[PDB]
């Protein structure tokens, strides 16, 4: 039941100071650390990804790297769900993440994904993300990180094995999607997955309508690449971090 | 012994160290919940028959043996490549349960480099597994006074099955060189037989559940661990502290630091630990390593006399003609609230001097 | 199955120490008071040469 009916738009857009998550789980109090782990860099090029579905393919699956910095400003039943993999077929492994009103479901398996998965709500069915799965391998259902101007943010990435998620949800004041300031990515999960990752999608929802088989929807999202960088967190009285600087942004930062 | 000499000149000599030895381990480890589910398996109330034997993967849990050990009814416990006593510490990848039904005579038949019906056309296992194969009585389960005709074995094949293989096929058997056509007869017999199972059979022959436990290790890390055991936790006392694989030795006061909730340890400005939560309860400790110090030894010439005192450097008195310093403890002095020159050095304007040994 | 080797003990040995005591091991919470049964088994097990 794989359909073609999601088309998807791009302009280019800076991140500011989004994306810092803490790297570990390790209470800091008023100092200053640098590390060196996968950052999405200050003021970097993040591409501005606008998905409508109107009542041929043009939602291509994007590239991984070394992880996804994923924002939107929509509400959490629009965007529900990832896809990770490399061939995304019934040849290698997989791993699918769908959200619904009660939990999320993480389920790694040889999914034989569709060119444009959806989620199609009616109840919730996945023949429109895949058409088969067979030899699945892991399985994990816990609550829901898509929950109700909330700006949500996330970074996956894949490790060594493990699959760590890291998420934020911030309230944003009308204006700017993009947000100055500061707004540190609590850590969400680490999945013991062990499978090659090098290629993502997003999961969008669509409604049935009942009366062009499905209703017309927009979806504005954010995506940005992680890159082995170093980063100075600044660590205040009670362990959040409440500023950082890029060390290879400028010379200024460099310094710092 | 430290100066390599037996007469010792007039003065304080750093001469070791003080230590708090560990008194007790404390080692809270994560809390243990969602094992296995074995009573699944084991206790079902429904088996498969040999040839089409049930498979299980088990993998992202709490492997844990207990349960088996409790069962009073196993006829064999028989274990291959590992040591049954050390099922709960090593641990593995993937853990596989094939469940059947067999006739007790053939439960020997259930082992690598061994030949029978079984072995050859229902369940062989390879020559080099590890695992543990467990088998035992299921006469009140599994027997009928008419006859339970619920459970088949397969009797004729071609050829040998390969280890971990099935075969569910229910062809024909052709035997001889006419074609069967599907109809059975004269050399031409329906491969699958029923274990007509009674209670008044022979120990021989009355029907066994066999469950086999196949342990694998891949590249992927191993997620199926046993239970590590979290004793009771001690707070105030110099305790080896061993924290959801995280080690040492200090005291475990209480904390006023707030965690936020994601956060496990607490680290120093220096990168050294500081703080810990707890897994099984979600409280905050200061982790304090134990009182250290470096014994100096104050002593005269032993010409004039062989008195001497200790100083423990940076060690309250209470941690040990006891006087309490900035330096350090002193004992062996005692304090006169005279003031002379210094002759032996304390520290913190702290002298010692020999007129017994007086510190002033 | 002349060569038999010590597959249960309660400690590791030390260095060139030998064990030739035929007692046998507790490998369970339940005492065996020195008669086999179930889950009670003999630490030296022979070797299968063929
Ligand atoms: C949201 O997703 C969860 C996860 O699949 C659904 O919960 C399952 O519902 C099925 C119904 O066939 C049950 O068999 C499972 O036991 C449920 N699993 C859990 C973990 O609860 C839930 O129904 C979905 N909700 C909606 C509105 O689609
Ligand atoms: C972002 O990338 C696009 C093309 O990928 C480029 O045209 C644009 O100039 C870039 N933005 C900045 C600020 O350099
Ligand atoms: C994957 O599935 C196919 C059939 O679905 C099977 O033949 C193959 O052995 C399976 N591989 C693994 C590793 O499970
Ligand atoms: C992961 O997949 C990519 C694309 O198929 C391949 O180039 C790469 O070598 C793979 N990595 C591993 C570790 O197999
Ligand atoms: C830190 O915590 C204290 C007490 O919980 C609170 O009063 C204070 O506002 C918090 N933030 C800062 C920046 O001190
Ligand atoms: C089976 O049932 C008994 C009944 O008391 C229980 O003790 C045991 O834990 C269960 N599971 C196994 C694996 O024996
Ligand atoms: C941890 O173990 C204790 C033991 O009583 C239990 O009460 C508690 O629910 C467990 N879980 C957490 C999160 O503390």
């Amino acid at each position: 039941q794989c359909v073609n009916l999601i088309t998807r738009t791009q302009s280019y857009t800076n991140s500011f100071t989004r994306g810092v998550y803490y790297p570990d789980k390790v209470f800091r109090s008023s100092v200053l650390h640098s590390t060196q782990d996968l950052f999405l860099p200050f003021f970097s090029n993040v591409t501005w990804f606008h998905a409508i579905h109107v009542s041929r393919f043009d939602n291509p699956v994007l590239p991984f790297n070394d992880g996804v910095y994923f924002a939107s400003t929509e509400k959490s039943n629009i965007i529900r769900g990832w896809i990770f993999g490399t061939t995304l077929d019934s040849k290698t492994q997989s791993l699918l993440i769908v959200n619904n009103a009660t939990n999320v479901v993480i389920k790694v398996c040889e999914f034989q994904f569709c060119n444009d998965p959806f989620l199609d709500v009616y109840m919730e069915s996945e023949f429109r993300v895949y058409s088969s799965a067979n030899n699945c391998t892991f399985e994990y259902v816990s609550q829901p990180f898509l929950m109700d101007k909330n700006l949500r943010e996330f970074v996956f990435k894949n490790i060594d094995g493990y699959f760590k998620i890291y998420s934020k949800h911030t309230p944003i004041n009308l204006g700017r999607d993009l947000p100055q300031g500061f707004s540190a990515l609590e850590p969400l999960v680490d999945l013991p997955i062990g499978i090659n990752i090098t290629r993502f999608q997003t999961l969008l929802a669509l409604h049935r309508s009942y009366l062009s088989g499905w209703t017309a929807g927009a979806a504005a999202y954010y995506v940005g690449y992680l890159q082995p960088r170093t980063f100075l967190l600044k660590y205040n009285e009670n362990g959040t971090i409440t500023d950082a600087v890029d060390c290879a942004l400028d010379p200024l930062s460099e310094t710092k | 012994c430290t100066l390599k000499s037996f007469t010792v000149e007039k003065g304080i000599y750093q001469t070791s160290n003080f230590r708090v030895q560990p008194t007790e381990s404390i080692v809270r480890f994560p809390n243990i919940t969602n094992l296995c589910p074995f009573d699944e398996v084991f206790n079902a109330t429904r088996f498969a028959s040999v040839y089409a034997w049930n498979r299980k993967r088990i993998s992202n849990c709490v492997a844990d043996y207990s349960v088996l050990y409790n069962f009073a009814p196993f006829f064999a416990f028989k274990c291959y490549g590992v040591s049954p006593t050390k099922l709960n510490d090593l641990c593995f990848t993937n853990v596989y349960a094939d469940s059947f039904v067999i006739r007790g005579n053939e439960v020997s038949q259930i082992a690598p480099g061994q030949t029978g019906n079984i072995a050859d056309y229902n369940y062989k296992l390879p020559d080099d597994f590890t695992g543990c194969v467990i088998a035992w009585n299921s006469n009140k389960l599994d027997s009928k006074v008419g006859g339970n005709y619920n459970y088949l074995y397969r009797l004729f094949r071609k050829s040998n099955l390969k280890p971990f293989e099935r075969d569910i096929s229910t062809e024909i058997y052709q035997a001889g060189n006419k074609p069967c056509n599907g109809v059975a007869g004269f050399n031409c017999y329906f491969p699958l037989r029923s274990y007509g199972f009674r209670p008044t059979y022979g120990v021989g022959h009355q029907p066994y559940r066999v469950v086999v436990l196949s342990f694998e290790l891949l590249h992927a890390p191993a997620t199926v661990c046993g239970p590590k055991k979290s004793t009771n936790l001690v707070k105030n006392k110099c305790v080896n502290f061993n924290f959801n694989g995280l080690t040492g030795t200090g005291v475990l006061t209480e904390s006023n630091k707030k965690f936020l909730p994601f956060q496990q340890f607490g680290r120093d400005i220096a990168d050294t630990t500081d703080a810990v939560r707890d897994p099984q309860t979600l409280e905050i400790l200061d982790i304090t390593p134990c009182s250290f110090g470096g014994v100096s030894v104050i002593t005269p010439g032993t010409n004039t006399s062989n008195q001497v005192a200790v100083l423990y450097q940076g060690v309250n008195c209470t941690e040990v003609n006891v006087f309490q310093t900035r330096a350090g403890c002193l004992i062996g002095a005692e304090y006169v609230n005279n003031s002379y020159e210094c002759d032996i050095p304390i520290g913190a304007g702290i002298c010692a001097s020999y007129q017994s040994i007086i510190a002033y």
